[PDB]
């Protein structure tokens, strides 16, 4: 199917406690593969997935070079933002950045990204055309004019259509056995009376990859959208994901309920019934 | 593979 | 600009007494990123607890996984304690084997 690469970065200023903390992480699909932490002893980009260890130290030298450069830029961006918003040096502020690309199943470029948030809200983002910028406020308009005049977009487009796509295809091949794997959900049901006349049916999906999944409860084929308690999909910590969905039913009308599980790793959707 | 101010 | 953490505490596999496992506290959807998450065994802070690298979702809100290896027993109660600016006292969420 399609695939994606994303580098995430956060800078958090800490006025009295020295210079801003910088943390970057890289992902292929739902799999982390690199990290860099400015407060870490190493001062290097480190591997976090088996398939990236085989890169030679020139990759690593260049990657920690690029990521160290990024932390300095974002440190200066935090200061420029203090001016633009006329904020005091007393406060802690956050600058986040994401960039990366999507490719189709043939490995062709679909989409590029390059965007920033300041204090948790959109600042400036490159549009899907990879030529224009979306400025979220007056402060960002200034940056936009600055980057428009400097033709920043063209450089990013070159990175995103070129280097970023090649990297993705490479990682997807080198790490074919884990990245192009599909682990279907291991499913089961639990069941607990909550009174003389009602019971909870809970439908579980465990050990699946990638994270995308849909759990749905029906009563006699009717979707129970508004009456389904659902948790956010969560990492099990071994690279796979978990989710459950529950409904409150009258006892013993349990047989009227069906839980439906859809996931890319299943030949056909599963139906579970107590 | 990894990748002017405000 | 300010968002409270969603909190889930759970084990990597369905719990079986005497079988080693991992206890997880997953916090997400929060802002800003400074947060303190501790895992508790019968009220007491477990000392060796690791966490994933700071990352965030499409809406820019942060998420972290805190985890530790453990061996559940019939008597031991576990909980996650989350400390964040949006919370006037830390939220303590109990581990339920079926949630």
């Amino acid at each position: 199917g399609s695939h994606s690469m994303r580098y995430f970065s956060t800078s958090v200023s800490r006025p009295g406690r020295g210079e801003p903390r910088f943390i970057a992480v890289g992902y292929v699909d739902d799999t982390q593969f690199v990290r860099f932490d400015s407060d870490a002893a190493s001062q290097r980009m480190e591997p976090r997935a088996p398939w990236i260890e085989q890169e030679g130290p020139e990759y690593w030298d260049e990657e920690t070079g690029k990521v160290k450069a990024h932390s300095q830029t974002d440190r200066e961006n935090l200061r420029i933002a203090l001016r633009y918003y006329n904020q005091s040096e007393a406060g802690s502020h956050t600058l986040q950045m994401m960039f990366g690309c999507d490719v189709g199943s043939d490995g062709r470029f679909l989409r590029g990204y390059h965007q920033y948030a300041y204090d948790g809200k959109d600042y400036i983002a490159l549009k899907e055309d990879l030529r224009s910028w979306t400025a979220a406020d007056m402060a960002a308009q200034i940056t936009k004019r600055k980057w428009e005049a400097a033709h920043v977009a063209e450089q990013q487009r070159a990175y995103l259509e070129g280097t970023c796509v090649d990297g993705l295809r490479r990682y997807l091949e080198n790490g074919k056995e884990t990245l192009q794997r599909t682990d279907p959900p291991k499913t089961h049901m639990t069941h607990h009376p909550i009174s003389d006349h009602e019971a909870t049916l809970r439908c579980w999906a465990l050990g699946f990859y990638p994270a995308e999944i849909t759990l749905t409860w029906q009563r006699d084929g009717e979707d129970q959208t508004q009456d389904t308690e659902l948790v956010e999909t969560r990492p099990a910590g071994d690279g796979t994901f978990q989710k459950w969905a529950a409904v409150v039913v009258p006892s013993g009308e349990e047989q009227r309920y069906t839980c439906h599980v859809q996931h890319e790793g299943l030949p056909k959707p599963l139906t579970l019934r107590w | 593979l990894y990748k002017m101010t405000f | 600009i300010q968002r409270t953490p969603k909190i889930q505490v759970y084990s990597r596999h369905p719990a079986e007494n005497g079988k080693s496992n991992f206890l997880n506290c997953y916090v997400s959807g929060f802002h800003p990123s400074d947060i303190e998450v501790d895992l508790l065994k019968n009220g007491e802070r477990i000392e060796k607890v690791e966490h994933s690298d700071l990352s965030f979702s499409k809406d820019w809100s942060f998420y972290l996984l805190y985890y530790t290896e453990f061996t559940p027993t019939e008597k031991d109660e576990y909980a996650c304690r989350v400390n964040h600016v949006t919370l006037s006292q830390p939220k303590i969420v109990k581990w339920d084997r079926d949630m």
